[PDB]
């Protein structure tokens, strides 16, 4: 039993070594996520605790983790075949020992386990009984004593009384902002990384996520670029060659410029690995972008670069 | 000759290294250590190299390096003042951690690795220590607790910034293994440290697909947990799972993952039971990724004779249940393809209009859920959709022939799973289903019980608690109480 | 002879189209595409024509057109700048959607058809794309939702 519930490296090692010195075989540790068990794992459990002669009945009725955590005395007495009351009491003792160990990460929502275990270490054994019924830390302040007798399965009256008196006390006593335009071929990495670096400081940001090879024109992307307060531009090495004297919609980076500039918002260019060309390689509507200046990105003091790019937005008067 | 060479490969590798590992052991030469280091590194890159022989020749060799008393030599040389001996010792230590040596390293070494986690600048250092942390997150829950509580996670989350095409794979597998074998506390402290946000630049890189696969796997395992799914959905990186899975092929990543890690025949059983709990969850991305991985593994493991582990774990019943209620094209396709790779026959999807069923459709339903031995009794009593939706325990016990309480409880569990899926377009009038599902997703299962009695959204404001106990068939008192308190408020207020 | 011709009808139709479907595949000729298009359209109007044989000769032929890698050619030619190649490609695409090819079209093509749904004026375009939408509404619930 010490090996099976081992939450430490030292005593597990010593225990396994001491069992290896005798002829008794070494058990294997069991996964702490008791719901979403299958029949095999239940069988190994019943092989390690000592109820090895009832494995047949469990493999017959196809009991799993869920059906194990909600067993009652009737099913033990009738079809599982535990006639004597002393065997049933041993089984429940082992089971409640196991249910204070399990991991309810996939059923619990409001971390009800912790709020129960705060009252008493022995009070965690009922948490699945509460969760499978549907209660949580917002819905406990209006439950009755009878409603815990058969729905949740708490039998001892003292425990019901303490749960009620400790819960009834507790009522409460204890459109994007900026936009980022970038070349689809190169500059993906610094676009993603600028997105996360801006989002971690409290600014919302919407980035293009694989729209091409579909409906491309007026496809819910043109209001985004006019309803965003600040505009950003990613100057990758060799990122402005495709828009050199084409002035069509095939240049996917052009439209955003022509609309953000019509609105008249802050367009911060990011200078990295490339400087501006001669002003003849761009049309009459694109003579303005050649003249702007922006931040020079570096891969060494990224945090300072973010601390500086915050001010270059409308951050002084955003939102 | 693999069953013969288990003596022969080890009788030609230990002969030379058995002396060379300590040939230069006491020498404090700056440039002297590097030669023996390179020598041993070459040998361990030789063991793995030749295919179909490299598993045992690697594992027994690593065990002999453990038994020879050489781990302490590495743990010494990790603290040396010179830097190039440190990076060569780390790159050699990367290639030795197998399932047995890792226990000894977790016993003794664990502090020096954390001491190395402060040195961030030399790239050959970070490239190997990231793989060291990757292999060390798989050991135990206490080891994960220490590596999250001593600052060993901050290293990973800082190294996520750089642009190395081999560092990021180790970084992604580190976060995935940590979230997979970690536990509850480590997950909460992971999502508190904005780890869901840092996975986004790792999944959006359009340079390689293995990085995207490991990043999506990590975010899906983090999003399976119910406590912090709100944070993860607020991070916005779950939206990038569907396109990726939709734009790939399991058949081509089959014949991959057979050469990269250790040239092995897939992942183990105890590794395979880490995917099935994310295959049964009320999320779509998680299910898709799980389907993908299972399909790939099934491909790799169906060439061999091992076709029983997927029945021992219980993936067949979960995949068939995934096919039967398919509300998507991608996971249905992947599921059918993975079932076709095995001998199990493919089920057919079922019509969502559960009322106005006939006996045939009921039979096929009972053939797909697993209650296949009771089909006779249903065909005898001529049960239909209507008579199915209004079954009680008495008819199960008496004439349908389900004596045991555990079978009846399985049947009701499957049935209530089905009744939240049905289409009540021909019985409901005031769209009562929606008004129920707004309270709780689990509350839709009673809607037919209300409709067949005659209630609607104009007549609920004057019903009692007893009037719901036998007329409408709502047994749990909490559910009755919430329905009454939410309806009695609504006269015309919303 | 229907139980005999399941080898015989397919051994006289694939012989010619098996080359003609790609005979003019890379040619960017304006008037060159139309000839091969008309040729294939004639063949698919031949398979359906002769009674009591047309079911299997149509379905296996359509499956072979799927397996030959020609759907992507149609999905390309649906985006061509010329209009008469578009209408001929649409009228050919109308006659191929059977229960198996429709899955592949719902997998990949679905956006270009919606892009064609904006063009309302040419009547031969609308007459075929209406039948395309007719056949594509029968696939799944998600496809109808989209």
């Amino acid at each position: 039993r010490l090996v099976s519930y081992s939450t430490n490296g030292t005593k597990s090692a010593l225990a396994k070594r001491a069992l290896r010195l005798l002829g008794e075989e070494v058990p294997r540790p069991i996964l702490p996520s008791v719901p979403s068990w299958k029949e095999a794992e239940v069988q190994t459990w019943l092989q390690q605790i000592g109820f090895s002669k009832y494995c047949e009945s469990f493999r017959e009725q196809q009991v799993d983790g869920d059906l194990l955590l909600r067993l009652t005395e009737e099913e033990l007495q009738t079809d599982l075949g535990m006639k004597s009351g002393i065997t049933r009491k041993r089984f429940f003792r082992e089971l409640t020992e196991l249910k204070t160990f399990a991991n309810y990460s996939t059923c619990d929502r409001s971390n009800l386990a912790d709020w129960l275990g705060s009252l008493d270490p022995r009070f965690r054994q009922y948490t699945y009984g509460l969760v499978s019924c549907g209660l949580d830390r917002s819905l406990l302040h209006r439950v009755s004593e009878q409603q815990l007798l058969e729905d949740c399965g708490i039998h001892l009256g003292v425990h019901r009384a303490r749960i009620l008196t400790a819960a009834r006390e507790m009522l409460h006593s204890p459109t994007p902002d900026v936009f980022i335009s970038y070349r689809r071929n190169s500059g993906s990495q610094l676009a993603s990384l600028l997105k996360v670096h801006l989002q971690l400081h409290g600014f919302s940001v919407f980035i293009d996520v694989e729209k091409l090879e579909a409906g491309k024109f007026e496809d819910k992307l043109i209001q985004s670029v006019m309803g965003a307060r600040n505009f950003v531009l990613v100057l990758s090495p060799g990122a402005l060659d495709k828009c050199m004297q084409d002035h069509d919609c095939k240049d996917w980076v052009h439209k955003e410029i022509v609309t953000a500039l019509s609105c008249g918002k802050n367009i911060v260019p990011i200078i990295d690995g490339f400087e501006w060309p001669e002003p003849q390689v761009l049309p009459e509507d694109m003579q303005a972008v050649l003249t702007f200046n922006g931040i020079k990105w570096s891969h060494e003091y990224q945090e300072a670069t973010i601390e500086k790019i915050i001010r270059f937005l409308q951050g002084r008067s955003s939102r | 000759g693999a069953g013969t060479e288990v003596q022969d490969a080890l009788e030609r590798a230990l002969p030379e290294l058995q002396q060379a590992l300590s040939a230069l052991k006491q020498a404090g030469g700056a440039r002297a250590v590097g030669a023996g280091l390179a020598e041993v590194f070459q040998l361990v890159e030789e063991a793995w190299l030749l295919p179909a022989v490299g598993r045992e020749v690697a594992q027994g060799l690593c065990d002999a390096i453990r038994l020879d008393g050489g781990l302490d030599l590495l743990l010494r040389l990790l603290q040396a003042p010179e830097l190039e001996t440190r990076v060569q010792a780390a790159r050699l230590l990367e290639q030795i951690l197998v399932a047995e040596n890792r226990d000894r390293v977790a016993r003794i070494g664990l502090g020096v690795i954390l001491n190395l986690a402060k040195e961030r600048e030399p790239v050959e250092l970070a490239r190997s220590v990231a793989g060291i942390l990757e292999h060390m997150f798989k050991h135990s829950e206490e080891t994960c607790q220490r590596l999250v509580a001593a600052g060993g996670l901050d290293a990973v989350l800082y190294w996520c910034r750089r642009t190395d095409p081999a560092l990021l794979r180790h970084c992604a597998l580190a976060l995935g293994n940590c979230a997979l074998h970690g536990g509850q506390a480590v997950q909460r402290r992971m999502v508190e440290k904005r780890a869901a946000e840092w996975l986004f630049p790792l999944a959006f890189s359009k340079e390689d697909e293995l990085l995207r696969l490991h990043a999506c796997l990590a975010v899906a395992v983090l999003a399976t947990n119910k406590e912090v799914e709100r944070e993860v959905e607020r991070s916005g990186t779950l939206a990038l799972v569907e396109p990726l899975v939709a734009s790939l092929d399991p058949g081509r990543f089959a014949r991959c993952l057979v050469d990269a890690s250790d040239t092995s025949q897939g992942r183990g059983p105890d590794d395979l039971q880490r995917l099935v709990p994310l295959l049964d969850s009320n999320r779509l991305e998680a299910q898709c990724i799980g389907a993908f991985y299972l399909c790939a593994e099934a491909a790799i493991k169906s060439l061999q004779g091992k076709t029983k582990v997927f029945s021992d774990i219980g993936a067949i019943q979960s995949l068939k249940r995934l096919v039967s209620y398919s509300t998507n094209g991608t996971k249905s396709a992947l599921a059918k393809r993975a079932l076709r790779l095995l001998g199990e026959e493919v089920p057919r999807p079922i019509l969502p209009s559960v009322p106005s069923w006939k006996e045939a459709e009921v039979q096929t339903w009972l053939q797909q859920i697993g209650f296949s031995k009771y089909c006779e009794s249903f065909r005898e009593q001529q049960v239909d959709g209507d008579l199915l939706l209004r079954l009680t325990e008495e008819e199960l016990q008496t004439d349908l022939g389900m004596k045991s309480g555990i079978t009846r409880k399985r049947f009701f569990r499957e049935l209530t799973e089905l009744k939240t899926f049905a289409n009540y377009s021909t019985c409901d009038r005031s769209n009562l289903a929606d008004w129920l599902g707004s309270l709780d997703p689990r509350f839709r299962q009673y809607t037919y019980g209300l409709v067949s009695c005659g209630l609607d959204r104009s007549l609920l404001h004057r019903v009692s608690e007893q009037q719901l106990l036998e007329d409408c068939g709502i047994h749990l008192g909490v559910h009755r109480a919430r329905i009454l308190t939410a309806a009695r408020e609504m006269l015309h207020s919303p």
